[PDB]
C-alpha cells in the first residue's frame, strides 16, 4: 500500500488517500488488535 | 509576498507618474545581481544585421524565457524591432509643420477602432444575419507608414 | 441644443430613452417561462459543499425582502449528490457491522465471544477519520471507500 | 495475465448525477432569434416526452460553453429524484442517449448531451487535445490552412482515430473603408467619423447614474431598425467644419471579408486548437504518436504541442517494501517468497 | 471590438507584459469576436493560488496603463478558474409578473453582489443583465436637428 | 531630441511599438536648434531660437 501511495501528475490524492486511509486504518487496527482486541478479548471472551 | 507588497504601494504611485512613464515599462521583480545562462546568438549562412538578430531573438525566445523556470530577469542584449520614422527638420518646415502634426497624423492613420455589428446585440425580430463590423486598422509595413497623409 | 427660434431640442426627441439591460446577449429560460438565476463556480481549492452550503445562507436573507412574485428555484445543482453519497457509504458500513456479526455468531457460539469484532472495527475507523484530519484529509468519496473496503 | 492484458483501462467511472445538460451550436452567422429556437425544441423534448424523467430545465441563448455568441446556447437540465426513476433507460446514460439521437435527427444545428464527467475536466485517457501552433510568422490564414492539412491526413488514414477542430468557424465579416482623403476633405473629423460608426453600431459606455439607489451603467447605442442592414450606414450623416451634416456614403466604403469569429493563441502564439479521441481499436498514446508524426509534415512555420504511468514504478517500490518487510518477521529467505504467489 | 481587434489590443498587449510568474504550466488565450479576451494560466498542482494569482494580476498592472481606455473602464478581472458551475440559484416570478430582465436585473441587485463575495465564491455568473440607463439614437432626427452620436 | 511613444503597429504578428525622433545629422550639435521651427498662431513657422 504505502509504496504505490506515492502518488504523482493529477491522480495524486487519488491513489494517495485510498492507500494511506487504509494504511492508518491498518496501523489503528493494528494497535487496537494489541491494546483493545487483546484487552477485550482476555477481560471476557468465555 | 514581499514582492506583492513592494508592488501594491506602486500601484498607489502610478496614478501620480508622468503618463510617458506609465505608459512606458514599469517592472517589480526579484533581483539577483548576477546572470547565468546567457544564450547568445548569431548568424552564419543568411546574414542579418546586429539588429536585425536582436528582434529576432526578442520576438520567439525573449518573450517565452522571460517566463520559463522562475526566470528572474531576462536580458536583451540589443532591441526588438519598431517602426522608426526619423523626421527632417527642413521637410516638415518646407511643408509648414511640425513633429506635432506628424505625431497626431500617425496617432489618428494608425489604430484600430472598434465597431458593431450587422445584427445589433438586440436585433429586430426576424433578422437572419449577424456579422461583425471591421473598422480601421492598425498599419503593417513600412510602405503603409509613408503614405500617411500629413 | 435649441434651434434659431429658441426651440429647445431635447435628447427626448433624437434618440429613445428607456431603462433596460446593460446586455441584451443571453436569455435565460426556466421551462419556458422567462426568468435568470445565479450560476455559481467555485475557486481553486474551495471547499466546494462548504460553499454551496453558504451559498444558500448569504442568499437566505435576501427572500424575506423580494417583491410580489419574484420566486426561487434550483436548477442544475449538487448538494443532494454529496449528502446522498455519504448516507449511501455510511449505510454500507452499517450493513457490513451487523453481517460481519452474524458470520460471526455462526462461527462463535458464544454471543458474548461475538461482541469482539464487531467492537474491533469501530475504534479503527474512528482513528482513521481522526488520522485523515490530522493530515489535513476530509470525509471525500475516496477517503470514504477505502474506509469501506478496509472495513 | 491475458486476463489482465486484455482488461481495458480507465480512470474514474462516470455516473449518474441526477443532472446532465445540453449544448446547441447554430451555424455560422445564426441570429439570436434562430438559435432560440433550437433551443425550444431542445427545451420541451424534455417537458414533453422525458417527463418521467426531467424534472425542470434551464435555457440560456447566447451563452454556450466554447464561448459566446448567438450561434451558441446551453441548456442545464434536472432530472427527478433517483426513486422515481426505475428503469436503467431513466439513468443519465440512456436518458441522455435517446436524448442526442432525437436532436440529431429533428435538427438543422449541433444539439447534443454528456453525463457530468464525475472525474475531472482534464484527464479523461483514450483522448487527446492537440495543438498547432503558430511558430513562424505565418499569418492566420496559413495557419487555418495547415490546420485543414492536419485534419485531413488524421481522416484521410484513420486503428482510427477521430479528430475535429476547437470552434473556429470563420465567419464573413463587413469591412467599412474611410478614406481619409475625402473625409479630410469634406470638412469632417476621422474622430467624429469613428465615435459615430461606433456609439451607433456598437454603442458606448458613457458615464454612469444612480438608479434606486445602486450606482449602474449608462450606454449609448441606436433603436435595432437602424443597425440591421449594411444599407443602413447611409442613414448615420457626420458633422463638418462648415457646420453642415455629410452623408457617411460621402467618406464611406464597404466590401465584406472573411474573418475568423475566434482567435486562439497558445503561449502567446497564434494556435487552433484539435480536439480529437485515441483510435477505436488504440489508445491515447498510440493515437498520440501517430498523430505528431502527422503533424510532422505540415509547411514550415506550422508546430504543435500539448491506472497510471507511475503504477510500474509504484508497484515497483512495493516489489521492495515487501520482500523487506517480509523479513523483519519472517527472517530466513525461505517465508519471503512463500505469500509471494 | 472584433475578434481581430481585441486579439492584438487588449490581449497581446497582457500576453506580452505577462511573463516572470513563478510556476506556470502554459497559457492559453481567446479572442471572441464579441470583443472579449480571456487568458487563462494553468499553474502547476500545488501551487497557492492565492500568491500565483497575486503575481499573474500584478503583472497585468504593467499592462493596464497599455490597453484602449474603453477596455481600461471595462471589466477586467483575475480569478481562481473552476470550469463548472454547481449551486445554481434559478429565479423567476408568479404573481406580480416581470420580464426576463426586470428579474435579470433584480437578482443582480441585492443578490449577485453579494454571492460573489460569499464564501469563497470563485465566479458568480448571472444569466442576463443588471439594469442601465439605455439611449436608443436615431439618425434622421439627430440629422432632422444637425447633430452627431458626439 | 528625445523621441516619442507614439502609437502600436502590428509587425508580422506581433505587436511592436511606434517611434518618432529625427534623424541624427540633425540632433548631433546644439547649433542644431535652430532646424527646428515651431508654427504660430499667425499660421508661419517660427525660428526655436526666437
Amino acid at each position: 500500500f504505502v509504496p504505490m501511495a506515492f502518488f504523482g501528475g493529477s491522480t495524486g490524492a487519488i491513489y494517495r488517500q485510498f492507500s494511506i486511509t487504509i494504511v492508518s486504518a491498518m496501523a489503528l487496527s493494528v494497535l487496537v488488535a494489541l491494546i483493545l482486541t487483546p484487552a477485550l478479548c482476555a477481560t471476557m471472551l468465555k | 509576498i514581499a514582492q506583492v507588497q513592494v508592488q501594491n504601494k506602486l500601484q498607489l504611485a502610478m496614478p501620480l507618474l508622468p503618463q510617458e512613464v506609465q505608459q512606458q515599462g514599469v517592472s517589480v521583480e526579484k533581483s539577483s545581481s548576477s546572470f547565468l545562462m546567457v544564450v547568445g546568438v548569431i548568424n552564419t549562412d543568411g546574414t542579418m544585421t546586429q539588429e536585425d538578430i536582436s528582434d529576432y531573438v526578442a520576438a520567439n525566445m525573449k518573450d517565452a524565457i522571460s517566463r520559463t523556470s522562475g526566470v528572474g530577469d531576462v536580458q536583451l542584449f540589443g532591441s526588438q524591432y519598431a517602426m522608426r520614422i526619423w523626421m527632417n527638420p527642413n521637410e516638415l518646415n518646407k511643408f509648414q509643420l511640425t513633429p506635432v502634426d506628424v505625431i497626431t497624423a500617425i496617432k489618428a492613420q494608425n489604430a484600430q477602432v472598434a465597431a458593431g455589428q450587422l445584427g445589433g446585440t438586440p436585433p429586430v425580430k426576424g433578422q437572419q444575419l449577424n456579422a461583425s463590423i471591421i473598422a480601421q486598422t492598425r498599419l503593417t509595413s513600412t510602405e503603409e507608414f509613408g503614405k500617411i497623409l500629413l | 441644443k435649441v434651434n434659431q427660434d429658441g426651440s429647445r431640442v431635447l435628447l427626448r426627441d433624437v434618440a429613445k430613452i428607456e431603462l433596460g439591460g446593460e446586455n441584451y446577449d443571453i436569455i435565460a429560460e426556466f421551462n419556458g417561462q422567462p426568468a435568470s438565476g445565479l450560476g455559481i463556480k467555485l475557486a481553486t481549492g474551495a471547499n466546494a459543499l462548504d460553499t454551496a452550503a453558504a451559498i444558500r445562507a448569504e442568499l437566505a436573507k435576501m427572500e424575506p425582502f423580494f417583491p410580489s412574485g419574484l420566486k426561487i428555484v434550483y436548477p442544475y445543482d449538487t448538494t443532494p449528490f454529496v449528502k446522498i453519497s455519504i448516507h449511501e457509504v455510511v449505510k454500507t458500513l452499517v450493513e457490513a457491522i451487523i453481517l460481519v456479526f452474524l458470520v460471526m455468531y455462526l462461527f462463535l457460539q458464544n454471543f458474548r465471544a461475538t461482541l469482539i469484532p464487531t467492537i474491533a472495527v469501530p475504534v479503527v475507523l474512528l482513528g482513521t477519520f481522526a488520522v485523515l484530519a490530522a493530515f489535513g484529509f476530509s470525509i471525500n468519496t475516496l477517503t470514504m471507500f477505502g474506509m469501506v473496503l478496509a472495513i | 495475465a491475458y486476463l489482465f492484458v486484455r482488461l481495458p483501462s480507465s480512470f474514474l467511472p462516470d455516473e449518474d448525477q441526477g443532472v446532465f445538460m445540453t449544448m446547441v451550436q447554430l451555424p455560422a452567422g445564426a441570429t439570436q432569434e434562430r438559435t432560440q429556437k433550437v433551443l425550444n425544441e431542445v427545451t420541451h423534448y424534455y417537458l414533453t416526452k422525458e417527463k418521467n424523467n426531467v424534472e425542470s430545465v434551464f435555457a440560456v441563448n447566447g451563452f454556450g460553453f466554447a464561448g459566446r455568441g448567438q450561434n451558441t446556447g446551453i441548456a442545464f437540465v434536472s432530472l427527478k429524484d433517483w426513486a422515481d426513476r426505475p428503469g436503467e433507460e431513466n439513468k443519465v446514460e440512456a436518458i441522455t442517449m435517446r436524448a442526442t439521437r432525437a436532436f440529431s435527427q429533428i435538427k438543422d444545428a449541433m444539439v447534443f448531451a454528456f453525463n457530468l464527467p464525475a472525474i475531472v475536466e482534464l484527464g479523461t485517457a483514450t483522448g487527446f487535445d492537440f495543438e498547432l501552433i503558430d511558430q513562424a510568422g505565418l499569418g492566420h490564414e496559413k495557419l487555418t490552412q495547415a490546420r485543414n492539412q492536419l485534419l485531413a491526413e488524421a481522416a484521410k488514414h484513420p486503428m482510427l482515430t477521430s479528430v475535429r477542430p476547437n470552434g473556429l468557424e470563420d465567419t464573413p465579416q463587413f469591412k467599412i473603408d474611410i478614406d481619409q482623403e475625402k473625409a479630410q476633405a469634406l470638412g469632417v473629423s476621422i474622430n467624429d467619423i469613428n465615435t459615430t460608426l461606433g456609439a451607433a453600431w456598437g454603442g458606448s459606455y458613457v458615464n454612469d447614474f444612480i438608479d434606486r439607489g445602486r450606482v449602474k451603467k449608462v450606454y449609448v447605442m441606436s433603436e435595432a431598425k437602424y443597425r440591421m442592414l449594411p444599407d443602413d450606414i447611409g442613414d448615420w450623416y457626420v458633422r463638418a467644419a462648415d457646420g453642415q451634416m455629410v452623408p457617411f456614403s460621402a467618406f464611406s466604403s464597404s466590401r465584406w471579408e472573411y474573418g475568423s469569429p475566434r482567435l486562439e493563441r497558445y503561449n502567446g502564439l497564434p494556435s487552433m486548437e484539435i480536439l480529437g479521441q485515441a483510435a477505436p481499436g488504440k489508445s491515447t498514446g498510440e493515437a498520440m504518436e501517430l498523430m505528431e508524426q502527422l503533424a510532422s509534415k505540415l509547411p514550415t512555420g506550422v508546430g504543435y504541442d500539448w491506472s497510471g504511468n507511475q503504477a510500474p514504478s509504484l508497484y515497483a517500490i512495493s516489489l521492495i517494501v515487501v520482500f523487506l518487510c517480509l523479513a523483519a518477521l519472517y527472517e530466513s529467505w525461505s517465508i519471503p517468497f512463500s505469500v509471494m504467489l | 471590438a472584433d475578434a481581430k481587434t481585441v486579439q492584438d489590443t487588449v490581449t497581446q498587449v497582457i500576453e506580452q507584459n505577462m511573463n516572470g510568474i513563478d510556476n506556470l504550466m502554459y497559457m492559453s488565450s481567446n479572442s471572441d469576436s464579441t470583443g472579449t479576451v480571456q487568458i487563462t494560466l494553468t499553474f502547476e498542482s500545488g501551487t497557492d493560488a492565492d500568491i500565483a494569482q497575486v503575481q499573474v494580476q500584478n503583472k497585468l498592472q504593467l499592462a493596464m496603463p497599455l490597453l484602449p481606455q474603453e477596455v481600461q473602464q471595462q471589466g477586467v478581472s483575475v480569478e481562481k478558474s473552476s470550469s463548472s458551475f454547481l449551486m445554481v440559484v434559478g429565479v423567476i416570478n408568479t404573481d406580480g409578473t416581470m420580464t426576463q430582465e426586470d428579474i435579470s436585473d433584480y437578482v443582480a441587485a441585492n443578490m449577485k453582489d453579494a454571492i460573489s463575495r460569499t464564501s469563497g465564491v470563485g465566479d458568480v455568473q448571472l444569466f442576463g443583465s443588471q439594469y442601465a440607463m439605455r439611449i436608443w439614437m436615431n439618425p434622421n432626427e439627430l440629422n432632422k436637428f444637425q447633430l452627431t452620436p458626439v
